[PDB]
């Protein structure tokens, strides 16, 4: 009898829910904060870096925001290893679509595929779910600039501005009160810094703890920029002047 | 969980208790084997004793058939201690591994590589839940392409290492001290030996180490001695007459 | 706790016992086999007024000469009936003749006990929890068979399934005669259904089907036939 | 040979002083003698420093290009760096040999820059040619491929000049390609020439014969 | 023991397989079947189970081959699976070698089929015991059990309250060897009656009876012949 | 114990396999099987005392002694199905060896292969180990006799005489009183009958002829497997019965 | 059948990975330091007895030229992962003609380690890996945890009292140290952690500097470095 | 013959010549791409 | 692979996994489907965080092929997977028969898939209930409801999801045969707002005709919502 050792991950509970998915969501909500928003100039993804030590190589080292394609990028909230697996899969999916159709995959389609992977894990087999939630931003000529939020259950939803991870309620309140339909890239970056500071419970953000990236569509090409410490510090000086 | 000691999964302290239990099962057989390494030879001595288990030693039992020493190849030998079925299974696995190596590479595997491949096979048992662990600990002796004696030891936990002298047995710390004393005594002598003298001295050292560790006089018919050397690279047992000669010499000196 | 293939200390399979518990509910149906044919009648527990009546049918056709009444879990019943239809069709294809009702019943039972995995493939994971009344006319004449989740097949002259199985069985036992004609069989079936029904027997809460020896063709009674039988029925006593 | 004659097409690559050039014919053929298109380019950009010229069966050209783009994009997104020209050349060789016993009927060339770091970066011209199962010829002056291989080899042997600026390199490669194409029935109908410099790419369409 | 009967691959501290034991327990709940053999013939009789007044009695004895038949006790689905296996084995042997299969080898294969199901945790023992009556150079009676064992009998009886039949057979065993066919049939019916409760009676509807012999292919006794035999049984029991 | 004896693939904190120990109990509770090497052959006997209450079993139909190549005796003590499975595997190994090398499989090679086959079922958490102890024996003129016993844990040992099953201690004690290497099989039959009568309390002078299986490989049988004929067994049975009745 | 033995707990944790981390933290210490022109990995390899052969034990291994690996945890797991890493490196070489990049190798091995925290019927690996290497993109020091997460370190320590060792290393690490300074600091950290007295027989060192092949220092070189 | 005996055992009646014809047709088309080299006449008397 | 029997029989004869799937359906949102002479109207409840969520992304009212449309209640990811299966089956039927798949066939397929998932080892039931509106081969409009257990039934007007009983009672009280488009839309909106907060951004309505599935405009929904509000205020 090996069934005594089985925990039955893909099984309903009396209230009609999945305990493993709920626990994965708890892990995600314990993870660090990742915010995203859409401006008229692009999609801005920011994240709070969890401090490990000052011996960490902080140069050219982004661990909470990743590039899935030239026109798609994502922010992670949850388990980094699960996130890496899903990110490799998403990169494979985007390249497979380009191989099949000679065009770049739409962001919604990529999100659907990765979320289908997550849902399949929650339904089939006897393996645990993925303890990761995604903020996938991107651009395509069909739906413009897009920002999606995906959770372990395979559920996903589109947003204009959102936050995931620890203390996401404060970030969501800040974004609700401040976000505007038409914003410039600089305004969006300043708002991202403000919401990161509010979620982290601080006044002056430290560039050593902030990951910032933005995906824009200029001169017919989609360009992703992952701000460095000096650029983030210039932004933080601007934010200090503003507030 | 409730089965952290039933399965090969970590306990809260980071331990794998099934490996420790398999090691205890090997230790409970009350079979002792001692391997010694010389300048150009390696010797393995063991007891022609039945591993303690549910069945006992019958009068009509053929005592020549009782053995814990096997030939992996013509030039590689081993001594296996543990549950007898597991020991036979390990011997067959090692033989098949050596034959596959020979066919694939056009030359004969050496003791180090054989032991490392066996431990790579054991790691899978340690990591997969649906398999039991093989309660078998082994010594392997051979001669490498550079004509040096190789003596390696592997345990149920998948750990292997090369030794100047090793022992599988119930008590190991005092056995280690005994072997250290014997090896220091051997190294104290400084005149170089011939190949035959080295062979004889290594065999005598192994026999004396086993006698000291077991703390009772050994009968030539109750122990088995196998040797490999540069003079004769084939892993060969020495006869009961030779064992008795060595025991009489040890007693008389 | 237990696997699906666990024996109880009394020699029974727990899952089969639980499926037997499952088959106890559902709309009540009766079946009567006489020399001139077999008639299956059933009550319709119409959920509400917004339901389309045609979309719910407790009496189905397994073949041109086989009708079936189902009780228990309706999804499992529909799966079983589809399997039986497929197999009867395949038999007709490979032999150019109408399958025997007994052979159809045996195939249904074989599928029903599929989860046991006694021969190595298996797809079902649990019993079906479905009870069937399969009637039809073959070269041996009209016959009526009862199948249950345990895989055991019985042959009845008159039988019942559903929630009022026991009351219907008592009425059938005390009112059925071997040499009845088809008209008396219809009267008896509708009388039992009227007795065991919660509502008042009418032309919209009961469905009937017949396979007559003469035509050997499944025939679903419509409002005209149902009403004529209801009129012929004697006043309740 | 007949399968290559079905479409025709030729690609050429040359090196200069701190520049390279890759040229191709623009025809698409059918049944070896029917011209269906005059804008079927055979040069594909993998990244800023890597170009591949694919000649041969058109379907195999498109398939191989899609595979190569897939592989290069995955490699570059994973590594967060542009793929090296030598790495791409070796990957192309291995991909071509992976179909050893049912190969793609394509004869490719790789033209680009090898980047060497010291502060500044040195750009070294890089040229390789292949046969259909990935046999690789690494060259420093010029590489050719296609049904016009003999004509291109003769023209490049006679006319190639070492260490030429971009203008002389363009003139030489254009003359080689045009003279070689003028002697081929199943190649021509326009010529496309790219000149790679570390800071810019010059794309030119040549006034060629269309007969 | 509640701690060791969960799965079928676990021995109790007494070295017992409780799941297989329960599969065997399923056999004791079935109707009674009795098989006896003379020097030439095997007679197999059995009690058919009638569920209710309107139900037809269920089949009890089945034909496997020309000179092979069986009776079952336990789960009818298991009995059907085994019956199909045996029928296909006999037919395939006839197809391949143009001769009758050896009954011992057939029973050995059925026993192996039993055993192979008691070694995996994903399977279960057959809850059916089989009585195999055949003529292959001689009469033979075999009994196959859920745990993979098979035995050969001179007289056999299983099913519910079959110990009375066993007592009758143990008393009359010495007579069967030299009996004629009619005497053997009467003895089998008498053993079945011994099993039967006094309130119940043996009638043509609830009694199944078959014979297989030297030049007598497996055949079920007709209704008229069975009525004659039952009349003889009641008559000589009256005395 | 304490939850460590519910699976064969878990060691207890003292490094034991309680499932295999329980299998040993099962085998010890079963019928008796002995093999004895004599001067001119090996004689194998099986005492099926458990079936003294089955009075309708066909006489001598139940046999627990088989052969592999007509010159290797194989008997067992334990579950009939498991033993039959193991014997089928032994026959399969013999067939494969002959197909490969055109000679009969050596006895020690067959014993090792059967030991590995039996031991493979004590390794996984989804298979049931075989509950049977196997005796594999042979005899020829040059090598005399070879007897091996394989335990349910996969351990094979060589003997000049072995008893497994119930009453095995008493049987061994009675067997060890004499050296059978200098006795003939025909003379050893009488001694074995005496041992059965004295040891097995469920066996009397009446059921000896129908609850005992006797096979041998000896010079008389041409060193090939043969069941001992009743013409040879009955006089020995009578002599043993009358002697034990005398005392 | 195969089901996950590592599952989320009500608080959202993987206690099996936590327990693997406990095993690693109880194991012996290893460290790595990235210098200005090279990267070193050191480890404390103690001999349990005088009969064992030190040369037979291999804690610092060479995955390929310019890439070395050390571990803290279970040697069997280390050997399995080392064989897998060598196979991955030669696969990359067969594909791309050049030596594998340290980041690529670390990502592949991290994914392999992750798979054992999610697949069915297995337990997670019980070790942390330190992978040092040199490529055209510079000098790299990566750590891989039993969960399959990897970290880019300027200097790091895994194993016993890794927190105290990390504080000691950070108090005297700067990015501009040379290879000699890095080796001295590594030996100092190992000596500080070790209770008792250190010697060349207790420690092992591997270096990858100045685009030279990865080297495993010999007892004589370690003794020379320990003279001071 | 094997198919007919199995039919008798399963469906408890002997097939007539028409059932046997359909059965033989299925058997013969099963090997449609490596046909039996046999031309056959099935003769019989039916229920009429 | 993994083939444990996740759905098993309870001692009383129930499938607790199926009951739990029904509980998930009840935790899901609300959907209503009303049938008319030759068209259908499907309304569904929306749940959006104002000013931050994108209203268009989430879609509970989807189109399977050129003539069949679907609404669902329960788990969105399960719904998505099931809907993709159903669309694939629509096109497979078209390829195999040279005709569009009719609504009855599609509903039967969906129900069969859900039954299969309750009856296959190693999988759990879909926590989804669906309403499928379409046309038969005789060009007749039809509405089918499918449940997690796999039981399907055709309806004239049906509501699924949270507080489905109240909406069903309202429909039984206020349903008429052969209504016009505007009256049917009004009935659907009143039925859905019998349990959903009265607001034009809390609902999404579509009208299915032989030509296509057309989503009702926000201004029309606003006008109908204001009419409902006026009626409620007048009554109380």
């Amino acid at each position: 009898m090996a069934r005594r050792y089985d925990s039955r991950t893909t099984t309903f509970s009396p209230e009609g829910r999945l305990y493993q998915v709920e626990y994965a969501l708890e892990a995600i909500n314990n993870a660090s904060i990742t915010i995203g928003l859409i401006t008229k100039d692009g999609v801005i993804l920011g994240a709070d870096k969890v401090f490990i030590s000052k011996l960490i190589d902080k140069a050219n080292n982004y661990e909470k925001i990743y590039k899935i394609d030239k026109h798609i990028f994502c922010g992670v909230a949850g388990l980094n290893a699960d996130a890496n697996i899903l990110i490799n899969q998403s990169r494979l999916y985007a390249q497979r679509y380009l191989y099949n159709y000679n065009e770049v995959q739409p962001v919604s389609q990529l999100v659907v595929q990765i979320c289908d992977i997550k849902q399949s894990y929650t339904q089939y087999g006897g393996l645990r779910p993925y303890g990761v939630s995604f903020l996938i931003g991107g651009y395509d000529t069909k739906d413009g600039y897009q920002l999606y939020h995906t959770d372990p259950s395979g559920n996903y939803s589109g947003w204009f501005a959102t936050a995931i991870g620890t203390n996401n309620l404060t970030a969501s309140s800040v974004l609700k009160q401040e976000w505007k339909n038409d914003m410039t890239l600089e305004e969006g970056l300043l708002l991202a810094l403000k919401t990161l500071a509010k979620s982290t419970d601080t006044e002056i953000p430290k560039s050593e703890k902030i990951e910032l990236a933005y995906l824009t569509n200029k001169d017919g090409e989609v360009y992703q920029k992952y701000l460095t410490e000096k650029e983030i510090e210039e932004l933080i000086k601007l934010y200090t002047q503003k507030y | 969980s409730m089965y952290d000691r039933h399965l090969t999964i970590f306990s809260p302290d980071g331990n794998l208790y099934q490996i420790e239990y398999a090691i205890k099962a090997v230790k409970n057989t009350n079979i002792t084997s001692v391997g010694v390494k010389g300048e150009n030879c390696a010797v393995i001595i063991s007891q022609k004793k039945m591993a303690t288990q549910y069945i006992s030693q019958d009068k009509l039992l053929d005592y020549n058939n009782i053995t814990n020493i096997y030939n992996i190849t013509d030039e590689i030998g081993c001594s296996m201690v543990g549950m007898p079925g597991d020991c036979l299974s390990m011997v067959y696995k090692a033989r098949s591994e050596a034959s596959e190596f020979l066919y694939s590479n056009g030359y004969n595997v050496n003791a180090e590589t054989l032991c490392r491949n066996i431990c790579d096979k054991i790691q899978v048992y340690t990591q997969h839940a649906y398999m039991r662990l093989h309660a078998c600990s082994g010594m392997i002796i051979g001669i490498d392409e550079n004509n040096k004696p190789e003596l390696f030891k592997f345990d149920p936990s998948g750990f292997c290492a090369g030794y100047r002298a090793c022992v599988i047995g119930n008590k190991e710390q005092e056995s280690i001290s005994v072997l250290e004393r014997l090896l220091e005594k051997r190294k104290k002598k400084i005149q170089q030996e011939t190949i035959d003298e080295d062979i004889r001295n290594t065999t005598i050292l192994a026999i004396e180490a086993l006698q000291t560790i077991l703390a009772f006089d050994l009968k030539a018919s109750e122990i088995e001695v196998a040797i490999v050397s540069t003079k004769n690279r084939n892993f060969t047992q020495i006869s009961e007459k030779e064992i008795d000669n060595y025991l009489t010499y040890i007693a008389e000196r | 706790d237990r696997g699906v293939n666990t024996f109880s200390p009394e020699g029974r399979l727990f899952q089969v016992e639980y499926a037997l518990g499952a088959i106890k509910l559902g709309s009540t149906a009766v079946g009567i086999c006489v020399n001139d044919g077999v008639i299956l009648a059933s009550e319709r527990r119409i959920s509400s007024t917004l339901i389309e009546k045609d979309s719910v049918e407790k009496l189905l056709s397994i073949d041109d000469h086989i009708g079936c009444a189902m009780s228990g879990l309706m999804a499992d019943a529909r799966t079983l009936i589809d399997y039986a239809r497929v197999e009867c069709n395949h038999y007709k294809f490979i032999y150019n003749e109408n399958i025997n009702i007994k052979s159809c019943v045996e195939l249904i039972s074989e599928l029903a006990l599929d989860f046991s995995n006694l021969s190595d493939k298996k797809i079902m994971s649990r019993p079906f929890g479905v009870a069937l009344l399969i009637g039809g006319v073959d070269k041996n004449g009209p016959c009526l068979w009862y199948t249950e989740p345990s895989g055991t097949n019985t042959r009845f002259s008159a039988a019942s399934i559903g929630s009022a199985q026991e009351g219907a069985e008592l009425l059938l036992q005390e009112n059925y005669k071997k040499d009845m004609t088809f008209e008396q069989a219809e009267i008896l079936a509708l009388t039992v259904l009227r007795q065991v029904m919660e509502d008042k027997l009418s032309t919209s809460n009961v469905e009937i089907c017949a396979i007559k020896k003469s035509d050997q063709t499944f025939y679903k009674y419509n409002t005209d036939d149902i009403s004529r039988i209801i009129d012929v029925l004697p006043s309740p006593v | 040979g007949s399968i290559y004659n079905y479409n025709g097409g030729c690609v050429l690559g040359m090196s200069g002083s701190n520049c390279v050039a890759i040229a191709c014919d623009l025809r698409l053929g059918a049944n070896t003698f029917t011209t269906v298109s005059t804008k079927f380019s055979k040069i594909f950009k993998m990244n800023n420093n890597v170009y591949v010229g694919l000649s041969g069966l058109a379907t195999d050209i498109q398939t191989l290009y899609e595979i190569l783009r897939y592989r290069v994009n995955l490699y570059e997104v994973r590594q967060d760096a542009e793929m090296d020209v030598e790495c791409f050349a070796n990957m192309l060789s291995s991909i071509l040999y992976s179909n050893r016993f049912s190969p793609y009927f394509v004869n490719p060339i790789v033209v680009g820059f090898k980047l060497k770091h010291y502060k500044k970066v040195n750009y070294e011209p890089y040229l390789t040619a292949y046969d259909l199962i990935g046999a690789k010829c690494e060259t420093r002056d010029f590489v050719v491929n296609g049904v016009t291989s003999e004509q291109l080899f003769g023209m490049c042997e006679s006319l190639y000049v070492k260490d030429q600026d971009e203008n002389g390199l363009f003139e030489t490669i254009s003359q080689c390609l045009l003279s070689a194409l003028d002697r081929d029935c199943i190649s021509g109908w326009g010529a496309e020439v790219l000149v790679l410099t570390p800071e810019k790419i010059i794309k030119k369409k040549l006034k060629a014969r269309m007969d | 023991r509640n701690l060791y009967d969960t799965d079928n691959i676990i021995y109790s501290p007494e070295g017992r397989l409780y799941q297989v034991e329960y599969a065997s327990e399923a056999i004791k709940q079935g109707t009674c079947a009795v098989a006896i053999k003379s020097k030439d013939y095997v007679v197999v009789s059995g009690l058919k189970k009638c569920i209710s007044k309107l139900s037809f009695p269920q089949e009890k004895i089945f034909k496997i081959d020309d000179y092979i038949g069986i009776s079952m006790s336990g789960i009818t689905s298991d009995a059907k699976v085994l019956t199909k296996f045996m029928q296909n084995e006999c037919l395939s042997h006839k197809f391949l070698y143009n001769e009758n299969i050896n009954i011992e080898s057939l029973v050995r294969s059925v026993a192996d089929k039993y055993q192979k199901n008691t070694q995996k945790s994903s399977k279960r023992a057959f809850g059916v015991g089989l009585m195999i009556a055949a003529y292959h150079n001689e009469p033979c009676i075999f009994e196959t059990r859920p745990n993979g064992s098979y035995f050969e009998y001179d007289a056999l009886s299983f099913g519910a309250r079959s110990h009375a039949s066993k007592t009758y057979l143990e008393k009359n065993l010495h007579l069967f060897e030299e009996c004629s066919l009619e005497e053997l049939i009467l003895h089998c019916l008498k053993a079945l009656k011994c099993s039967l409760s006094s309130e119940s009676e043996l009638t043509i509807s609830n009694t199944a009876l078959a014979v297989v012999g030297k030049n007598h292919p497996w055949q079920e006794i007709s209704s008229l012949q069975l009525e004659e035999y039952l009349s003889k049984v009641k008559m000589d029991a009256e005395q | 114990s304490a939850g460590y004896d519910l699976s064969v693939s878990t060691f207890s904190p003292d490094g034991r396999l309680y499932q295999v120990e329980y299998i040993y109990k099962s085998i010890n509770n079963n019928n008796t099987a002995l093999c004895l090497e004599c001067k001119d052959g090996i004689i194998c006997c099986c005492i099926n005392s458990n079936m003294d209450k089955n009075k309708m079993i066909k006489k001598n139909s139940y046999n627990r002694i088989y052969h592999v190549n007509n010159n290797i005796i194989i008997t067992y003590s334990g579950f009939d199905g498991d033993a039959r499975n193991i014997i089928d595997r032994a026959r399969s190994e013999a067939n494969t060896y002959y197909y490969n090398f055109h000679t009969n499989i050596p006895l020690h090679i067959l014993v090792n292969r059967i030991s590995l086959y039996i031991h493979a079922y004590t390794l996984y958490w989804h298979m049931r180990p075989f509950a049977a102890s196997i005796i594999i024996s042979s005899f020829n003129e040059k090598d005399k006799g070879d007897i091996y016993c394989i335990e349910p844990n996969g351990a094979c040992y060589k003997y000049s005489g072995i008893v497994i099953g119930k009453n095995k201690e008493m049987f061994k004690t009675e067997i060890e009183k004499k050296d059978y290497k200098d006795i003939n099989v025909r003379d050893a039959i009488e001694d074995i009958y005496k041992f059965i009568l004295t040891s097995d309390d469920h066996m009397n002078k009446n059921n000896l002829q129908n609850l005992v299986n006797f096979s041998w490989i000896c010079k008389e049988s041409s060193y090939e497997f043969q069941n001992i004929h009743e013409e040879i067994l009955t006089p020995a049975l009578n002599k043993a019965v009358e002697y034990i009745e005398k005392l | 059948y195969s089901f996950s033995l590592t599952t989320f707990s009500p608080t959202g944790k993987l206690v099996q990975i936590e327990y693997a981390l406990n095993r690693v933290s109880s194991s012996s210490p290893a460290l790595g330091i990235r210098a200005k022109n090279g990267v070193i990995i050191a480890t404390e390899k103690k001999s349990p007895n005088e009969l064992i052969e030190e040369n037979s034990i291999f804690k610092i291994q060479q995955i390929s030229e310019h890439i070395g690996i050390v571990y803290a945890g279970m040697p069997g797991d280390f050997r399995v992962l080392l064989k897998r890493a060598r196979k991955e490196a030669i696969r990359y070489s067969l594909q791309y003609g050049s030596e594998i990049l340290v980041k690529e190798l670390v990502k592949i091995i991290a994914s392999i380690v992750q798979e054992f925290t999610q697949t069915g019927g297995v337990r997670p690996f019980g070790l942390s890996l330190l992978i040092c290497g040199v490529d055209v993109y510079g000098y790299h020091l990566y750590q891989i945890d039993p969960s399959g997460c990897y970290f880019n370190w300027m200097a790091t320590c895994v194993g016993k009292d890794y927190q105290n060792n990390m504080s000691f290393l950070e108090k005297r690490y700067n990015k501009d140290i040379e290879i000699e300074d890095a080796i001295h600091t590594a030996i100092l950290t190992l000596k500080e952690s070790y209770e008792g007295v250190l010697n060349e027989k207790n420690i092992e060192i591997g270096v990858a500097y100045d685009n030279k092949p990865f080297k495993i220092l010999t007892q004589n070189e370690i003794k020379d470095y320990l003279i001071e | 013959q094997k198919k007919i005996q199995l039919f008798v055992l399963e469906h408890s009646h002997y097939p007539d010549i028409h059932v046997i014809d359909r059965l033989l047709c299925v058997i013969l088309y099963s090997r449609r791409f490596f046909p039996y080299y046999a031309f056959n006449i099935l003769a019989g008397v039916d229920e009429n | 692979s993994y083939d444990r029997a996740i759905t098993v029989f309870s001692p009383d004869g129930h499938l607790l996994q199926v009951e739990h799937a029904l509980e998930a359906v009840k935790k899901g949102g609300c959907a209503v489907a009303i049938k008319s002479s030759n068209f259908a109207v499907l309304a569904v409840e929306k749940k959006n965080i104002p000013k931050l969520q994108n209203p268009k992304t989430t879609e509970k009212l989807i189109k399977l092929d050129e003539h069949n449309c679907l609404a669902f209640a329960g788990l969105n990811a399960d719904a998505r997977v099931l809907v993709n299966k159903t669309r694939l089956e629509c096109q497979r039927y078209y390829l195999n028969m040279d005709e569009p798949a009719p609504v009855d066939y599609i509903a039967k397929y969906v129900a069969k898939v859900q039954q299969k998932f309750t009856h296959r080892g190693g999988v759990r039931p879909f926590g989804i209930a669906t309403l499928i509106a379409g046309f038969k081969n005789n060009k007749e409009i039809c509405i089918y409801q499918t449940e997690p257990s796999g039981i399907y039934a055709a309806w004239k007007a049906q509501a699924i999801g949270k507080n489905a009983k109240i909406v069903q009672e309202f429909l039984e009280k206020n349903y008429q045969e052969n209504m016009e488009q505007k009256d049917c839309i009004f009935l659907a909106l009143k039925a859905i707002f019998e349990v959903v907060e009265l607001s034009s951004k809390n609902v999404e309505v579509a009208l299915l005709t032989e030509k296509d599935l057309t989503f009702i405009e926000e201004q029309e929904i606003n006008s109908m919502v204001e009419l409902i509000d006026q009626e409620r205020t007048k009554n109380n």
